[PDB]
């Protein structure tokens, strides 16, 4: 109808709208709220609805809500942070249902975001990721997560809900968790393995090397689990497979009064079957073994009616140590068939 | 080892059962009132049948504690037949009902409404059949109102095609302003010339006068003034006391005449 | 003309929608217990499904006012398996069960119980496949009691057929007295002699003694004592203590000898 | 389980019929009922139970139904035996919901009635049919009929409320209705009928003979809507036809000064249209029309250049009111084909 009976509904609606936001949801009648937006959206008026919608709701998490958490910094963030998105949740379902005719009938017809989607993309654009926010919450997750390597006891439940909270707003897509924590946190992680490596190759055995690496993927892999998405174990792992196993496998097998030569002189068979399996992780990691091994066994052979012996004890380590592999198989063949000429 | 079992005929009867209940009242949860007759149903069913009914019934808003819900504000003042409200209730039980030529209009209130969209889907489809040269210009505006996309072009097309005759029957004069307005500035109608469209402003503005008056001045600027010949301009145009009234359209109205003199 | 329309997925959608709400427990009338765990249901899904919780539910019986129901006295000691409750419970929402090796003799329960007589039905025809020599003795006890005249049948000619092996087997000596009544008193009943016959109750009727000697003298009745060896009779039937205590069946043991020394 | 226990479980079962039948439905837990009356049949006592269910009935409605009944015979006797009847039917709903299982297991598999169709016998036999009351309401419905039909006000609503009970007793038959009720009905209506068309045909014209008869026929269909079963209209109208038509069908023709031949003459058409209609009814009717005609009209054509006006005079009555029957042409014409011999 008339311009001023169109502003008498829309201005019900609004006032219910920040109400529900308010969490007053009880004194409102379902049908007449829902018929209220059914007239707007029958009249050809959605526009004017989803123009006032977007208002009333940047408005509250611009005045209301950013500054809540804003207020509560340093004191319980992340917990004021989830309240802040629990209560959004909340409302934005109860909003999107006396809304639910414009969901089906204008939003569709449209080309625009859903209640639900509107509602999410200002959380994320407003909250979330305002720049004070989205750094304090990216130092927090990063802080608690460097704090639980490095021994302390931290909540996983409060990193959980905010990954969750990260993904969700992504709008059935990683978009947000990705580069919000996902991207600083595998960053961070590197800098931090880079360092434990080093530690633990300047005074740890090959042997307690490789088991300290099988030790950190298996802590990680926990650490996804239980408090990111399940989406990051293979970034993670491939960081740890890179910057404890990949960037020093030279470094590793030709270790002294240790490693592979040293494992293969005093026979440790499942020592090296140990370090056959993390190998076998990041690539040319078997061929640095290969090419270690050659190297030695040509020199061994060299020196060489005792090949029968030298035969025998490197079938036993091929089947054992090294699953009968292939590529083992044929440079122990190899080095067999270069001794003939 | 195990086995797992179908009643194909089971979910068919239990619906219709639940029928027979509400008919008779039996476990009845709520009451629908349209108008000041009320029907008896079931939450659980109503729920089911349809996404309207869940947060209503939910325990969020008024309704629930209520018992009762009162459906207001339809296009039929005391709300629509309570033949079509029954027939409407008991589809969401069974799936089943008939659409007559007279059902299909507060049919497709309802099933619009109330969110049924396989029962929107089928008046769409239905309509579609019906349609023809008396049919097309009531159809549209039903199609525009209730968002039926692909009806409504259907039945666009057929009064693009014929428009020339569309503008003589006494059904397009029925329109709201809003759909003359889209009507005027659509490009794809076919009429003899441009004059007879202003013809059609005036006898459509001169039925409700009292409420229609004020959108003239909207109306008289999606009128092409360039494609009208300038004998009727200045004859026929200009004299018009509901254009002599508003001075922004008497300039229109003149740069026009100016334009046709600039042209040669 | 009118037109009419059938929305084939719906009823099937709704059965299922309702389902999902009592697994949530929205719009829950009624509380079912099993066992001092209970299930939250619909009160006209479950009236639809059955005609037993239609009288239940009506209004003339403490159930209506209670809003809960007191499913007492099962098999089962605490009840049945919670598992095939929500089984049972869901097939009367969605008319689809999987019913296992295990599952099917609960199932049988609450089907047959609660009058759901096309998943009884179902339960006859499954266990008419599963049908074997093992499973022959079990299932005719199963098919007696839940009156499946069918299966009953089937269960009753393959233990006639094999009764001489059946009685081997540990698993007949379960059977109750009427059943044991009714297999004696069987003429189709294949057995090597009729002094197999005394060395099977004598065995029964030693198994839970205390409550099963009451019976013995009804079932030494049954025993056609003519078709029996005299030389048995007098060394192995007479001396029995079983035997010597009732003075009815000493008589009858005596004409028994009696008749055989007349037959000559 | 022993004998006793059984006994314990049908005590309790004997007493909650009792309760039902003294109306006292509300006390009782409907599963503990319906589960002791499964325990019985489960553990094959049905009989006891179903022995047990026709004792507990027969015995309460011989000695408190048809004692109330009998002692209410002159006193408001239709009254007392329909609220006798409507309790019955209240009491056996719910008694067999109370024995479902026995219903669906027993009463099937065991060759007997159903509990309700057993409580439908023993109200059949022990008080509708108890003789004294057989026979005060065979009295009662037809003394009632015959003061409505002799002109007094009768309550129909009574008269239906017994008949669809005699019906219902008839077991998805009319059995009981047909020798309790329309049998004895059809008998005093004939003996009523001949003694009516004895005083029309002495002081009424044919025509109006013919009207108080279509009259009669309309009363007695009238009659059957409103309080009798819906299968009495044929036998009655059949009653009405060979009372009324079908026995005095040539001494309704011949009626001296009035009938056919006195119709025929003063050319009376649409008189003996209605007529025709009347006599096309019964067996051998129009054959009487048609014999009484070919009398008249062969004696009429004997006295006869104005056999033209003849053959034109019948012609319209053909047309008129015999339907042009082809009965009424062929004896027409044949009268006429006689002249030429």
């Amino acid at each position: 109808m008339d311009e001023k009976y169109v502003n008498s509904i829309w201005d019900l609606l609004k006032n219910a709208i920040q109400e529900i936001q308010r969490k007053n949801n009880s004194g409102l009648s379902f049908e007449e709220l829902y018929r209220n937006a059914y007239t707007m959206v029958l009249h050809k008026h959605g526009e004017k609805l989803y123009t006032g919608l977007r208002e009333v709701v940047t408005e509250h998490l611009i005045n209301k809500v950013r500054e809540d958490v804003l207020n509560s910094l340093n004191n319980n963030f992340l917990q004021t942070l989830n309240q802040a998105w629990n209560d959004h949740q909340t409302a934005m379902v109860m909003i999107r249902d006396i809304l639910m005719y414009m969901d089906r009938v204008y939003v569709q017809q449209n080309n625009v975001e859903n209640v639900y989607n509107l509602g999410l993309i200002i959380f994320r654009d407003q909250v979330v990721r305002y720049g004070c926010i989205r750094d304090h919450l990216r130092q927090t997750l990063l802080d608690m997560i460097a704090r639980e390597r490095k021994g302390e006891v931290v909540d996983r439940g409060a990193i959980r809900n905010a990954c969750q909270m990260l993904m969700i707003l992504g709008l059935e897509g990683r978009s947000v968790y990705e580069e919000d924590f996902e991207a600083p946190f595998l960053e961070m992680s590197a800098e931090f393995f880079q360092m434990e490596s080093q530690k633990f190759l300047a005074e740890n055995s090959a042997s307690v090397y490789i088991k300290k690496v099988e030790a950190r993927i298996n802590e990680e892999i926990e650490r996804v689990m239980h408090c990111l998405d399940k989406s990051t174990e293979e970034p993670i792992v491939k960081v740890v497979e890179r910057e404890l196993i990949s960037k020093h496998m030279k470094t590793i097998v030709e270790m002294e009064n240790s490693g592979l030569v040293h494992m293969l002189k005093n026979g440790k068979t499942e020592d090296l079957g140990c370090m056959y399996k993390l190998f076998s992780r990041v690539p040319n990691g078997l061929k640095t073994m290969c090419e270690c091994m050659s190297s030695y066994l040509r020199e061994q052979g060299k020196a060489l009616q005792g090949l029968d012996d030298l035969k025998s004890r490197f079938d036993r380590f091929l089947l054992e140590s090294f699953n009968n592999d292939r590529l083992f198989k044929q440079t122990i063949a190899g080095d067999f068939e270069y001794f003939l000429n | 080892e195990a086995e797992d079992f179908e009643c194909s005929s089971h979910c068919s009867e239990l619906s219709w059962r639940q029928n027979e209940q509400r008919r008779q009242g039996l476990f009845c949860d709520i009451t629908l009132c349209f108008g000041g007759r009320e029907f008896r149903a079931h939450r659980s069913v109503l729920a089911a049948a349809t996404e309207y009914f869940t947060p209503l019934l939910s325990g969020q808003f008024s309704e629930s504690r209520s018992g009762r819900v009162e459906m207001r504000k339809w296009s039929s003042e005391p709300g629509p037949e309570p033949d079509t409200v029954e027939a409407v209730i008991e589809y969401m039980y069974t799936g089943r009902i008939r659409v007559s030529t007279g059902s299909v209009h507060e049919v497709l209130e309802l099933a619009d409404r109330f969110l049924l969209i396989r029962l929107k889907e089928f008046c769409g489809e239905f309509l579609k059949k019906k349609l023809h040269l008396s049919n097309c210009v009531a159809i549209h505006s039903l199609a525009h109102m209730y968002t039926l996309s692909q009806l409504a072009l259907k039945a666009a097309d057929m009064i693009r095609r014929n428009f020339h005759k569309v503008i003589q029957d006494e059904e397009f004069y029925t329109l709201p302003f809003h759909l003359i307005r889209d009507w005027l500035s659509d490009l794809e109608i076919t009429v003899d010339s441009e004059e007879v469209l202003f013809e059609t402003v005036l006898k459509w503005v001169q039925r409700n006068a009292e409420e229609r008056e004020r959108y003239f001045e909207e109306l008289f600027k999606l009128l092409r003034l360039s494609q009208m010949k300038p004998t009727y301009l200045t004859r026929h145009v200009k004299p018009e006391r509901l254009v002599a009234n508003n001075e922004v359209c008497v300039k229109l109205v003149a740069d026009a005449v100016e334009r046709h003199a600039l042209r040669a």
